[PDB]
């Protein structure tokens, strides 16, 4: 009929490989494959930027189909906006490991 | 020609087993069959020395620069005739 | 921790700052070439005495300026620099064979020079046209070298091509598109497309002529029922997409030369440039027969070619007034690049025009062979694409080094390289028209004038290149590193500092899909 | 031939030359009206203070500057392939010559009723007489008669070359093993010159070609004279 | 006569720039029409227009070599 | 520490004597056809079979064993190879483009006609019959080798890899053996010219197909595959599926339409 | 595009020997082998 | 982990302006030089 | 055969510094060494040939 012995990706793969598909399952995207869901990106609730570090580059796409994605660093600390729609980004921890 | 059989319902690598061993093998068999039943030692061309064939601008890199690398003295000329 | 850096890196900066600096020194040698070409001419008679010897420098004058001055510069360089900076890349998709695309290329060189020390070198001009450049007319290893030489070279394009296109594809912010990229980006992808398809057939091409040559083969000898015209067909299907390759980047460059300098925070039209160059892209493998309307081809072919040439003008002048309209309203700088940059647009319509003065075949019949061609080409090439190499390299240059050139000696470049290139061709167009042919040494005493001013504008050039040099070692002589940069928000290749670390974008950009 | 300080063509022998005369100025005309407005647009925007920085929308203006471009070459084209179907049309030939490419002269043949044949090699400088053309001078010129359609066979005994003469508007690659048609006209007697147009290699600046029109007449005479 | 003549005309067989198949085509005819004539007793005159179309357009060096071939028995047309 | 799924490189000099092997292969094959000799023919095909065997072994390192191929770096894989193939399709092409040329204007030193008079072509319903076979047989043994491994059975994966090498190689020796058998050769005209170079360059990515084959087979025996991730095979069956139909391209252009 | 203080600004005395020498490589070698080209027909 | 910044991240030292000056000099000189030296070469060779 | 696949995992996941191409003991040191000295030496004689070839004698 057929027989086995081929292993799994599950049995066999390492490295990065199997971070990405061992976080895949508990739903986290630790490695910026998936494009972040945005919030409504008011004070209140701002979208929030994972970091490992103090900042991180945010693109902002203010409008859909703009050929333009608006560029700057986001710091800790207070909620920054976009320069050019004013929509809210505050930057956040959960990137890291133990 | 145009085929007649079907599957895919249930398929899988038993399919492309099967095909493989009831299909393909099968008409390598008979086409090899077809030739080993065929190829009837050609008669030696008779030689003309045209001069759009055997071309030597430059002497080959090998051998005396007149024999081509698969040379079958059998079936190809020099430019001057038959060897053997 | 000199070897591991530049001999063996997996690093798209130092990858591209290579690529330049072989750039460079070609460029020298081409620009050496070409003076040698002039000086020939710059009176009646015969400076060189050997004219095999005069063949053989406008050959590989030809040759270094292309394959080994505006290909590496333009693609190698600056894309291998900015693609993966404009779009947040942490470096190329295949970063070791990006590296190979480079290695390849001083090999490469080597053995064109080669060529020319060997027997009486490759006399055939760029074409390589057989008969002459088979083993009777060019008896001797010059033009196998040659071959192998185009061989590498082309090697290098192709996965070099592959990695730019993986690269722009694969390697974006999940959340951007292909149409939320910069036009530099898109530029560097279709010239990407155009080599992979274009210079498979020039290899198989030259192949052919290497088995001519050397392995009895008949294809281009009529004797075995061979045809020399096969030879230029398979050329020119590739020659036709190369003259692109060499402008495409070019067009980028402007774009986003032209949107800074005016303090715009986009080009105007970003999908009419994204669609011409598209256009531009798919039109230039159609055209590549109007090179030949000479070598007696049926009258409804050369109609066809004619017809089909015409219809690039029309994207190509949407690029034209899209420049234009991002100039309207601008709070417009007069740096040395938007100086650059405003000569392209000027003198490349001048040589674009100049085509379609030759795609008629009517026309081209007292055209062809002529120094109209030789103008044609040096606007679109010497100032279309020279242009924008200097306009980039002055621009990003505070990027690459993280040091500041001096304006005013810059410009002072600008006025003199202005001076020179127009004194040199402009002339060439009246060359043409009362017929002097190209590829000559020496010509009738009519059209000693004309050829007298051009050689003198050589010179001007000369000069011109020069005081580059001198303008480089003074930037890095001084030290004046970058304080501010302006328009950051749109220009992300600015935006990790000049010059950037050595690995950018370890954390990736954030961008949110909405 | 060409005389010094030229700018354009040299003067047209034929009446297909006369023709792209008339239609280079045509499309030079063209040529000077874009390069101008360009130069003119170019120089308008750069020649305020006032700014609009923001966005600006763009397909509307964009249909004009497709457009009208678009009109602009089916009026260059439109004459361009009218005289291409008249260089190649049916001619009524009452001659045919060939001439025959070589490293470095041409050779030339009027086989029509005897065969007739010569090579053709530039005067060198050292023997030029005086009044002479630097690089344009052969020995033995190619002489047909004026005021008819001749047919000329171009081909080459080895490397590429091509035979043009600007003045009646002439040019034919000769290729080894392909015979090329070009048709040849000249409304005035006079002495034509023009220069090999495909590189040869090393001489290929010298191998000049000349023709030299007169009446049937002489021609006649000059034929039988040459056997 | 229908004869009497200047040179080859315009035949709508071969219009175009490439005249390497007329100067072919009317060789070959010719030695065909002479052989077939020569052998079966019948002018060979009636071959003559084929002859001088092919010496108006056939280089001189193409019919010498041509001729030589087929006296060699190596002219690869089939007469 | 990256926060990226793409693969920083390790440094390495491969790139460096891939691009040294290239000149002395080059310069070689120079050297062979004007000042006779194979000496730097010879070093340059055996720094380039070192250098390639290098490189392909750390990407097995990266990957396998290193575990740096991400899906996100599969996928640049992918396209990589797609780009690749597509180059390869272009440069059959020309040849492709010159025996058209050629065949549909026979020129009159050839006699005027296709084939050239004195050229004796082979039958088309002979051995070219059976190497069509052979390799169109050879993709079916290909596609049940890629399904069995897909469900995970190592045996008939196996089984099914051996037989298309198995027929890769038989279509090797046939061609070879009618190379020796043809009663024309390179050197015959234009008819041979566009012979042996199309049909000889498709017999040099028959051989290609075939070691890339035999790699995959090796790495399957030491279990480097996975049921879900085993790009190198993927690659190996679409480089031999192109392989099969530029056969199946000259088979109907050079054999069949040109007899 | 702003500018620190050069770190180590370049004098007029300074740029004049640069421009000097950068033009003289460019020159010399050139001229050499143009001056000694009437030489050269006899080898 | 490699040389960072202005000056630092070229296959060249510009720590001095002179010796910059110099293999500058060497660099496109040879460039420039090559051609000319080629033509001599050609012109004696035979 | 035996699936040893996780001990080759190991050995090239060991932190050692070494670049990939060194990371399994000493043979890679001796292919490295000899693919370069292959190189090296085939370049420099390739230039050696460029030498006399350039030349019939000066
Ligand atoms: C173009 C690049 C700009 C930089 C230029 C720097 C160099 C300076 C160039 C001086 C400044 C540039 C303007 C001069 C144009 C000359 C046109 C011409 O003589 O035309 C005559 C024709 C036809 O020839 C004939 O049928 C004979 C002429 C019969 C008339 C009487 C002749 C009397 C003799 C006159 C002698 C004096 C002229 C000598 C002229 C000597 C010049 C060296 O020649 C031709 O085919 C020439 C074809 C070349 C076409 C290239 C297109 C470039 C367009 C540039 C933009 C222009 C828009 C304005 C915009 C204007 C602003 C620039
Ligand atoms: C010579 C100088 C040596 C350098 C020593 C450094 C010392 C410190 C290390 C201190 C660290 C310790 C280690 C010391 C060892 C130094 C080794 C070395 O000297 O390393 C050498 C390196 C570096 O390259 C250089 O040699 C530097 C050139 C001069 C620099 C110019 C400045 C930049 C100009 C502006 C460019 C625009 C882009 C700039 C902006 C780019 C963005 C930053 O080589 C390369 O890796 C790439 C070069 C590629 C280009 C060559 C063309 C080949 C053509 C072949 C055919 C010839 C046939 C002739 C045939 C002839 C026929 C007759
Ligand atoms: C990119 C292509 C290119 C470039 C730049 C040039 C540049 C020049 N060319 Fe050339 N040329 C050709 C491509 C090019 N040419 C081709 C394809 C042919 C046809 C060959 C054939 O017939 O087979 C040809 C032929 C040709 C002829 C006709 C030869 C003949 O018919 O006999 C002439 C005549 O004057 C000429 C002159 C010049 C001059 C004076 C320059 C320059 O001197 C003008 C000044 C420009 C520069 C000096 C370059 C400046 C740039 C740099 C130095 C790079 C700097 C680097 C950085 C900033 C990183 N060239
Ligand atoms: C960068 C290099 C480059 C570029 C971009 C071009 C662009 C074009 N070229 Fe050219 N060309 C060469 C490099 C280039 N060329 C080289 C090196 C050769 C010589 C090969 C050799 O023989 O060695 C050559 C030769 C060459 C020939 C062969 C002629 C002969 O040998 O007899 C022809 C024939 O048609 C041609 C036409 C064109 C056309 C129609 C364009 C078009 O792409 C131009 C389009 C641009 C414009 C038209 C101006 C901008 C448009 C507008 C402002 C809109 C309005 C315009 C109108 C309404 C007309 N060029
Ligand atoms: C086990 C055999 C299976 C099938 C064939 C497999 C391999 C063939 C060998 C090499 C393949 C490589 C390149 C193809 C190049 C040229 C075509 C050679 C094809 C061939 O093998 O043709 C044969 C030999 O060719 C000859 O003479 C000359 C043959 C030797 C030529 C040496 C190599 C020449 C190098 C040129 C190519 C290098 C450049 C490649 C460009 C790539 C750029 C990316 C023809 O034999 P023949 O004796 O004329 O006739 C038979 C008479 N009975
Ligand atoms: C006859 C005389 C002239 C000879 C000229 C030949 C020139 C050079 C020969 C020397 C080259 C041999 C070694 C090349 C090895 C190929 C490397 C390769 O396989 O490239 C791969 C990417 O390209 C991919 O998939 C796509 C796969 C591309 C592989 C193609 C490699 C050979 C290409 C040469 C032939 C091109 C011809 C095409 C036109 C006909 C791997 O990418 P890297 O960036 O390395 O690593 C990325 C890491 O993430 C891996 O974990
Ligand atoms: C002139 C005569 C000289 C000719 C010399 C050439 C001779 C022989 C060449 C033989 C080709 C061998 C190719 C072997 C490549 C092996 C490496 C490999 O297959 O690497 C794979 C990646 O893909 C990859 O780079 C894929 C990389 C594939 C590139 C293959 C293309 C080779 C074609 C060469 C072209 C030469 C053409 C020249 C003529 C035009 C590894 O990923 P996976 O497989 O998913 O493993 C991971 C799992 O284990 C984890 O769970
Ligand atoms: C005997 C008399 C002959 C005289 C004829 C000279 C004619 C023409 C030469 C043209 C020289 C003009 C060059 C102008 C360039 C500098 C102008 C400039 O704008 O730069 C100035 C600095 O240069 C400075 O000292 C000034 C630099 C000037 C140095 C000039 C050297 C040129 C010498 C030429 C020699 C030719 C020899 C040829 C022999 C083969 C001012 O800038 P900064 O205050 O530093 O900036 C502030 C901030 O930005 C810093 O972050
Ligand atoms: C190519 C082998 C294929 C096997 C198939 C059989 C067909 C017959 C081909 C014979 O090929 C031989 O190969 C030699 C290779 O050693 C050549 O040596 C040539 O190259 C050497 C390079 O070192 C020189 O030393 C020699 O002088 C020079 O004859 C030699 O000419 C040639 O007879
Ligand atoms: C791209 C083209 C560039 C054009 C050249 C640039 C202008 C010339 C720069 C100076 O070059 C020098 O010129 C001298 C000529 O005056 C030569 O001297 C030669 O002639 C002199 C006698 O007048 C003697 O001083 C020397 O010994 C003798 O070598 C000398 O070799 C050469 O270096
Ligand atoms: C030039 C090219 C190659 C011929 C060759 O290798 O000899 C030939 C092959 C097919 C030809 C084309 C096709 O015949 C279809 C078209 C026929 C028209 O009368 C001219 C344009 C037209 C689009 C042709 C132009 C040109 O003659 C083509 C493209
Ligand atoms: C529809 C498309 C993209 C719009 C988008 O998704 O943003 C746009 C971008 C470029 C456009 C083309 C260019 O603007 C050039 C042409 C301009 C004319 O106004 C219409 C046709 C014309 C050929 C355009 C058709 C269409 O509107 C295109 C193709
Ligand atoms: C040895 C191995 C099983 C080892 C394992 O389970 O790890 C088996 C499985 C499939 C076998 C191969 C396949 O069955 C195909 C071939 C079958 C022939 O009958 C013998 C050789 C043949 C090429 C076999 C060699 C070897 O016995 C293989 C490779
Ligand atoms: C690390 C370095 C690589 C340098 C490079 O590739 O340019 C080493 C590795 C192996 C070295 C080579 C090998 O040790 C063998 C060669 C013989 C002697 O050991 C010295 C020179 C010799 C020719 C070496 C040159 C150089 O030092 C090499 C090539
Ligand atoms: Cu004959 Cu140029
Ligand atoms: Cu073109
Ligand atoms: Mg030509
Ligand atoms: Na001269
Ligand atoms: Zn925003």
């Amino acid at each position: 009929a057929s027989g086995g012995g081929v292993p799994t990706d599950e049995e066999q793969a390492t490295g990065l490989e199997r971070e990405v598909m061992l976080a895949a399952r508990k739903g986290q995207d630790p490695y910026n494959i998936l494009a972040p869901k945005a919030t409504s990106g008011t004070k209140e609730d701002p979208n929030l930027v994972p970091s490992i570090t103090n900042k991180r580059i945010v693109g902002c796409i203010c409008e859909e189909d703009n050929s333009t994605v608006i560029w700057f660093w986001l710091h800790k600390g207070e909620a920054q906006r976009c320069p050019s729609c004013g929509t809210h980004y505050k930057l956040v921890p959960h990137q890291l490991a133990h | 020609a145009s085929a007649a059989k079907g599957d895919h319902g249930g398929t899988g690598a038993r399919t492309w087993r099967f095909l493989t061993f009831g299909l393909a093998l099968p008409s390598v068999a008979l086409c090899t069959l077809n030739s080993w039943l065929h190829s009837g030692h050609r008669e030696r061309p008779a030689f003309i020395p045209y001069h759009h064939l055997r071309i030597r601008t430059k002497p080959f890199s090998w051998g005396d620069g007149n024999h081509t690398f698969f040379h079958n003295p059998r079936v190809n000329p020099l430019p001057t005739g038959y060897e053997k | 921790m000199f070897i591991n850096r530049w001999l063996f890196s997996t690093n798209h900066k130092d990858i591209g700052t290579l690529y330049l600096l072989f750039g460079a020194w070609a460029g020298m040698v081409g620009t050496a070439l070409s003076l040698l070409i002039r000086a020939e001419l710059g009176q009646p008679g015969t400076l060189l005495g050997d004219d095999q010897i005069y063949n053989v420098v406008v050959t590989a004058h030809a040759f270094v300026m292309i394959f080994f001055m505006v290909m590496p510069i333009m693609i190698g360089g600056f894309g291998n620099w900015l693609v993966p900076l404009m779009i947040g890349a942490p470096d190329m998709a295949f970063p070791r064979m990006n590296n190979m695309s480079f290695w390849l290329l001083p090999p490469s060189f080597l053995l064109l020079l080669a060529s020319s020390m060997v027997e009486a070198g490759a006399g055939t001009g760029w074409t390589v046209y057989p008969p002459l450049a088979g083993n009777l007319a060019h008896a001797g290893a010059s033009v196998d070298l040659t071959i192998f030489s185009l061989h590498l070279a082309g090697v290098s394009s192709i996965l070099g091509a592959i990695n730019f296109i993986t690269t722009i594809i694969n390697m974006k912010p999940p959340a951007m598109s292909q149409y939320q990229t910069p036009l530099f980006v898109w530029s560097v992808m279709i010239t990407a497309v155009l080599l992979l398809l274009s210079l498979p057939v020039l290899a198989a091409g030259i192949t052919m002529l290497l088995t001519d040559r050397n392995l009895n083969t008949t294809f281009f000898d009529p004797a075995g029922g061979g045809d020399p015209i096969l030879y230029q067909h398979l050329f020119w299907f590739f020659g036709h997409p190369e003259v692109y390759i060499l402008i495409l980047p070019g067009f980028g460059m402007i774009s986003h030369i032209v949107t800074y300098y005016s303090g715009k925070k986009e080009p105007f039209g970003y999908m009419g440039m994204v669609w011409a160059m598209m256009s531009i892209g798919f039109l230039g493998f159609i055209v590549w027969a109007h090179h030949m309307f000479t070598v007696g081809m049926d009258v409804d072919t050369r109609a066809y070619f004619t017809s089909a040439t015409m219809i690039i003008a029309i994207p190509t002048g949407v690029k034209v007034f899209s420049w234009l309209a991002t100039l309207h309203g601008g709070n417009i700088k007069w740096s040395p690049a938007m100086m650059w940059a405003l000569g392209f647009i000027f003198l490349f319509t001048v040589g674009g025009l100049t085509g379609i003065v030759l795609a008629n075949s009517s026309l081209d019949i007292v055209l062809h062979d002529t120094y109209y061609v030789v103008a044609h080409f040096h606007y679109v090439l010497s100032m279309g694409a020279v242009f924008a190499i200097m306009g980039g390299f002055v621009h990003w240059f505070p990027l690459f080094s993280g040091y500041t050139l001096n304006d005013t000696w810059a410009k002072i470049h600008f006025a003199i390289m202005f001076v020179g290139v127009n004194m040199t061709f402009f002339p060439q167009h009246f060359l043409g028209l009362s017929g002097m042919p190209r590829r000559y040494s020496d010509y009738p005493d009519a059209y000693t004038m004309w050829n007298t001013i051009s050689s003198m504008g050589s010179f001007i050039s000369l000069t011109a290149v020069m005081l580059m040099v001198f303008i480089i070692w003074e930037a890095f002589a001084s030290k004046r590193e970058v304080l501010t940069v302006d328009l950051t928000t749109t220009n992300l290749e600015w935006l990790n500092g000049c010059p950037p670390p050595y690995h950018t974008f370890e954390e990736p950009t954030y961008v949110n899909l909405k | 031939m060409a005389y010094p300080m030229q700018l354009g063509f040299q003067d047209a022998t034929s009446p297909i030359m006369e023709e792209l005369l008339h239609f280079h100025d045509h499309t030079l005309m063209i040529v000077f009206l874009i390069s101008s407005l360009v130069l003119y647009i170019i120089s308008l925007m750069l020649t305020t203070k006032l700014t609009h920085t923001s966005t600006m929308d763009a397909q509307e203006v964009e249909t004009i500057w497709t457009i009208l471009p678009a009109i602009i070459l089916i009026l260059i084209a439109l004459p361009s392939l009218r005289i291409l179907y008249m260089m190649d049309e049916i001619n009524n030939p009452s001659l045919t010559v060939k001439t025959m490419g070589h490293q470095w002269y041409w050779s030339y043949e009027y086989t029509d009723y005897e065969d007739l044949s010569f090579d053709s090699y530039m005067i060198p400088t050292s023997e030029l007489k005086p009044g002479e053309l630097r690089l344009l001078e052969v020995d033995n010129r190619v002489v047909l008669p004026m005021e008819m359609t001749i047919r000329m066979l171009v081909s080459s005994e080895d490397v590429l070359h091509s035979w043009a003469v600007p003045s009646l508007g002439l040019k034919t690659d000769a290729i080894p093993g392909r015979l090329n048609q070009t048709t040849l006209m000249s409304s005035r007697p006079g002495l034509y010159y023009g220069q090999c147009s495909e590189i040869c290699g090393s001489n290929h600046s010298f191998m000049p070609i000349v023709l030299e029109l007169v009446p049937l007449k002489y021609f006649e005479k000059w034929s039988a004279s040459m056997l | 006569k229908i004869k009497n003549y200047q040179t080859a005309p315009f035949d709508s067989r071969f219009p175009n720039q490439n005249q390497t198949r007329n100067c072919w085509q009317n060789y070959l005819d010719f030695h065909r029409c002479e052989k077939a004539m020569t052998a079966k007793g019948g002018d060979v005159s009636v071959c003559e227009w084929y002859r001088r179309v092919y010496k108006s357009l056939c280089p001189i060096s193409w019919v010498s070599t041509w001729d030589d071939r087929r006296a060699e028995g190596t002219f690869p047309g089939k007469i | 520490h990256q926060t990226h799924a793409y693969h920083m490189v390790n440094p390495s000099p491969w790139p460096l004597t891939g691009a040294l092997s290239a000149l002395l292969m080059t310069s070689g094959l120079t050297m062979w056809f004007h000042f006779n000799s194979m000496t730097l023919l010879m070093i340059g095909l055996t720094t380039n079979m070192l250098t390639m065997y290098q490189w392909w072994r750390d990407v097995i390192r990266e990957s396998t064993f290193q575990g740096h191929h991400t899906p996100a770096v599969q996928k640049g894989l992918r396209y990589g190879m797609i780009l690749f193939i597509i180059s390869e399709v272009l440069f059959f092409t020309g040849f492709f483009w010159a025996f058209y040329h050629s065949s549909l204007a026979p020129t009159p030193e050839l006699g005027g006609c296709w084939p050239p008079t004195g050229i004796h072509p082979l039958n088309p319903l002979e051995v070219p019959l059976l190497n069509t076979s052979v390799l169109l047989a050879s993709g079916v043994s290909i596609t049940w080798a890629h399904h069995s491994l897909m469900e995970g059975d190592r045996k008939h994966m196996l089984q099914a890899l051996f037989i298309t090498i198995t027929l890769g190689v038989y279509f090797t020796l046939l061609q070879a053996s009618e190379y020796y058998e043809a009663p024309f050769t390179i050197s015959d005209g234009v008819y041979g010219s566009t012979f042996f170079v199309a049909t000889g360059f498709h017999g040099l990515h028959v051989i290609i197909g075939s070691t890339f084959l035999i790699v995959c087979f090796f790495r399957q025996l030491k279990f480097h595959f996975t049921s879900n991730h085993h790009f190198g095979f993927e690659a190996a069956a679409w480089y031999w599926h192109f392989v099969d139909v530029v056969w199946l391209f000259l088979y109907v252009s050079i054999y069949w339409w040109g007899s | 595009i702003t500018a620190k203080p050069a770190k180590t600004p370049t004098s007029p005395k300074e740029q004049a020997i640069g421009l000097s020498v950068t033009f003289l490589s460019f020159l010399l070698p050139a001229g050499w082998v143009l001056y000694h080209l009437d030489n050269y027909k006899k080898s | 982990h490699y040389e960072e910044g202005p000056g630092k991240n070229i296959p060249f030292s510009v720590e001095n302006k002179w010796r910059l000056l110099a293999m500058m000099t060497l660099f496109f000189g040879s460039g420039f030089a090559a051609p000319f030296f080629i033509v001599r070469h050609q012109l004696l060779k035979k | 055969f035996e699936n040893r696949v996780a001990e080759k995992q190991k050995l090239f996941q060991e932190d050692n510094g070494l670049p990939v191409h060194l990371k399994g003991g000493a043979t890679d040191n001796i292919l490295y060494r000899v693919t370069m000295t292959l190189c090296l030496g085939g370049t420099l004689y390739s230039l050696y040939c460029l030498g006399w070839a350039s030349f019939p004698h000066k």
